[PDB]
């Protein structure tokens, strides 16, 4: 793995191809990263804005936490209010919510891999040097969806016209221009991935369209209430057929294009199986069974905690063990449990190393944990999940890797693909189950009042990991409302013991081939799929 | 040769960038390879850090000039320090760049009017672009919604590239997309007029598709083209049985709440 002998700092600000505004500072010694700080650089304050309002409106405000992970926050707020009301949720609301969420996973992960992460591995200019006939044969050898020499030649020509124009647009100043020792793939592999990048730009439109069939629109869905869902049209055969036709198409693209490209890329970057590992993992599980909304263990995959990579010893998840530190964050006070959370800003200066981020540092029972697809897939593995354990075993077999390779930037990236695949296939069953349930069950919503005094918490394991919303209601209004969001966990700063958060820790040991072109920092940070609108809110 | 477009993100949720990605007249790949040159966009651009900053400066001090699309509000509280990029406050960055643009388009309710972070009690003293840079002679075209329809965003841009006439309403919005209320365009208007209302979501009236006014719909106060052009070529909130929350209206967070009442 190439590496310089650079000793000194490196700052990446803006760290692009993420959502939101992130600054990364690292210290390097001998071309190896020894220390890292994650700096979230925008605050908005949605928790404070929510105080005093009608709990029914919370979901509409919190959905504006983030539009990449659109819907997720509406779902978590609705789940939160429904926990506080603690009355039965219609089975069809669960079904339709689960289906829309599965479609969100398919969309989000597809766009992350191609349009936010791939340029860290794919040299677009190297694609211009490819033999289009060789690229077709490479493409055809890894997928049942076939291509011709002419189609790949056509892609190269359009690309050539673009680059020759000198207006490189979003590829301007790319780290791979002029060559970079950190980029390993051959031109034919580069052209295959580049062609698919472009196809996926159109494909994602159709994937997203699927959420609009029941959920009104994408982005920012508008079909949920505390008590169920509002889309009576989702009961009609015409909407169900449309949803199914789009799902099938979305599934095919994932199975035939994304997943083999991810495997192609992993096959060139096996050394990254030894870079950016972490030890502890936390997942909240997802996709409750009908009747099971209040029980995390009813979920298609279950929550769990894993310490020191002991996957065979998954521990229970106890929400009361969640606390958020602020010692190194721009807020006042000390660590708090979210029902007692506080968000009083305390800014120092940009570039400070004492207090350096608008992200709180959440800790589980005092430990630093990673959340997200890798976390949830390891927890599932340890729970012997019916499709996730064999799927993981098969990936490792394909790439000829040991399980130790899971605990890395490569494994993190692979796990995002695996989660996409298993959810995409399970959707078929949920859809059939929903369609069979509505034969007799025509209910989609119950009319419930907001209680005068109560508390609830909503949980979701979404694209980037464990999301939770925590509300106390007094006098029928929002007393306190706190969000604890996946990227809060992964991209938080150090805690009150000085212990870094997952991403900060993962960056330790990263080799840097060119301090002026830190593709390696980006590879690892992008593998966590950070959203800073989410993490800070 | 292709016209230069700079896209900036201030205080936003990236909903507008995602909407843009849903464009289908034309598709986004067509737009950035053929129709425009997208020279800066933090969500998809290759470069980071100093290389990104250099790309941005090249674009802004470029020959043919550039069009600026800005997403999000400007946080001005605490000497503009609630929002930084590359060690500069967001205020300072837009104060520098927005006057250099041949034109500015405010995309999303936040860049237009302040949006979610400006809602009471507005912890960061967030301001929409025209509020914030009035004094600089900046006069953006407002394309609101939360997020806006890609048909309105791209449509506004395309009309400008065509040297077309873009009439604005009293709060800066293209009348070609925002000239009528949602309610006037609504397929359930016959029920409204007939006095046929759903009293609750679990009711027969809602099941038969009656008007949502009594469960909060703000359609009559809200200007946008949602029932006519649809989202994702296929649906909109009221057709999905949920009231309009008036998301293309100034201060809707505070003026249209509570959402489930009129
Ligand atoms: S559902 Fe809303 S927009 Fe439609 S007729 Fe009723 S009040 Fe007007
Ligand atoms: S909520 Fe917004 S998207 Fe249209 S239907 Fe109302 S203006
Ligand atoms: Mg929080
Ligand atoms: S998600
Ligand atoms: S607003």
């Amino acid at each position: 793995t190439p590496r310089s002998n650079y000793t000194g700092p490196i700052v990446v600000d803006p760290l692009t191809r993420i959502e939101g505004h992130l600054r990364i500072e690292v210290e390097v010694e001998g071309g190896v990263i020894k220390e890292a700080r994650s700096c979230a650089t925008l605050f908005r304050g949605i928790e404070t804005i929510l105080k005093g309002r009608d709990p029914r409106d919370a979901q509409h405000f919190t959905q504006r936490t983030c539009g990449v992970c659109t819907y997720t926050h509406a779902l978590a707020s609705t789940r939160c209010l429904e926990d506080a009301i603690n009355k039965p949720i219609p089975a069809n609301a669960t079904y339709i919510r689960n289906l829309v969420l599965g479609n969100q996973f398919m969309h989000d992960h597809l766009v992350h891999f191609y349009h936010l992460h791939a340029l860290d591995f794919v040299d677009v200019t190297s694609a211009l040097l490819a033999d289009p006939a060789k690229a077709a044969k490479l493409a055809n050898s890894i997928s049942p969806r076939k291509a011709t020499t002419e189609e790949f030649a056509a892609v190269q020509a359009k690309l050539k016209t673009f680059v020759a124009s000198g207006q490189l647009g979003p590829f301007t100043n790319a780290y791979f221009l002029g060559g970079h020792e950190g980029y390993y793939m051959d031109p034919e592999a580069n052209l295959v991935c580049t062609a698919h990048y472009l196809q996926a730009l159109r494909a994602q439109v159709e994937v997203a369209k699927g959420m609009a069939v029941f959920g009104a629109k994408n982005p920012h869905t508008q079909f949920t209430v505390a008590g169920g869902v509002t889309c009576y049209e989702a009961l009609t055969p015409e909407r169900i057929k449309q949803f199914r036709e789009l799902y099938v198409k979305a599934r095919a693209f994932i199975e035939e294009v994304y997943i083999p490209d991810l495997l192609l890329v992993a096959s060139y970057y096996k050394d990254w199986g030894k870079i950016g590992g972490t030890n502890n993992f936390m997942a909240f599980g997802e996709f409750p069974a009908p009747g099971g909304e209040r029980d995390l263990n009813s979920r298609w995959y279950k929550p769990g905690v894993i310490y020191d990579r002991k996957v065979g010893s998954v521990q229970p998840f106890d929400p009361s063990k969640i606390e958020e530190h602020v010692r190194h964050s721009w807020y006042e006070g000390k660590a708090r449990a979210p029902f007692e959370g506080e968000t009083n800003p305390h800014f120092t200066f940009m570039g400070d190393t004492d207090k350096y981020s608008w992200n709180k540092a959440p800790r589980y029972d005092g430990h630093a944990v990673e959340t997200g697809p890798l976390a949830q897939m390891l927890v599932a593995y340890g729970h012997n999940h019916k499709t996730i354990k064999p799927t993981i075993d098969a990936v490792l077999g394909k790439l000829n890797l040991g399980p130790e390779a899971l605990f890395s930037t490569l494994g993190r990236t692979a796990a995002r693909g695996i989660q996409t695949l298993v959810i995409a296939q399970q959707m078929e069953n949920w859809l059939n189950e929903y369609e069979n349930n509505i034969v007799k069950d025509k209910q989609i919503v119950e009319d419930y009042a907001v209680p005068t005094s109560a508390r609830g918490v909503g949980f979701a394991d979404v694209s980037r990991g464990g999301l939770s919303h925590w509300m106390t209601i007094e006098d029928g209004k929002i007393d306190n409302f706190q969000l604890v969001v996946p990227t809060t966990w992964n991209l938080g700063p150090r805690d009150d013991k000085g212990v870094p958060s997952a991403a900060e820790a993962a960056l330790v040991g990263t080799p840097v081939a060119d301090p002026k072109r830190p593709v390696e920092i980006l590879r690892t940070i992008h593998s966590f799929d950070p959203c800073i609108a989410c993490s800070t809110h | 040769s292709r016209p230069s477009v700079v896209y900036l993100h201030a205080a936003e949720c990236t909903g507008c960038s995602e909407a843009l990605l849903r464009t289908y007249q034309p598709f986004i790949d067509t737009l950035i390879l053929d129709t425009i040159s997208l020279d800066y966009h933090e969500t998809i651009m290759a470069a980071a850090g100093e290389a990104a900053e250099e790309a941005l400066q090249a674009a802004v001090n470029g020959p043919d000039g550039f069009i600026c699309l800005v997403e999000g509000a400007i946080p001005t509280g605490m000497d503009n320090k609630y929002g930084y990029i590359a060690g500069h406050t967001m205020y300072d960055i837009c104060k520098n760049i927005l006057p250099k643009a041949k034109a500015v388009v405010s995309i999303g309710t936040c860049a237009c009017y302040g949006g979610i972070q400006a809602a009471k009690p507005n912890p960061t003293a967030a301001k929409g672009i025209n509020d914030c840079y009035a004094d600089l002679g900046v006069k953006a075209i407002n394309v609101p919604g939360c997020p806006p329809n890609p048909l309105n965003m791209v449509g506004t841009l395309v009309a400008f590239l065509k040297g077309q006439k873009i009439e604005l309403d009293e709060v800066g919005r293209p009348v070609m997309f925002f000239g009528q209320s949602v309610h006037d365009l609504c397929e359930r208007r016959k029920h409204f007029d007939a006095g046929e209302f759903a009293p609750s979501f679990n009711s027969e009236e809602a099941r038969k598709g009656w008007c949502l006014y009594d469960v909060g719909c703000k359609g009559p106060e809200t200007y946008n083209n949602c029932p006519k052009v649809l989202f994702n070529e296929t649906n909109w909130p009221v057709a999905a049985g949920h009231p309009c929350i008036g998301c293309s209206e100034p201060n809707f967070w505070d003026d249209m709440t509570p959402f489930y009442q009129n």
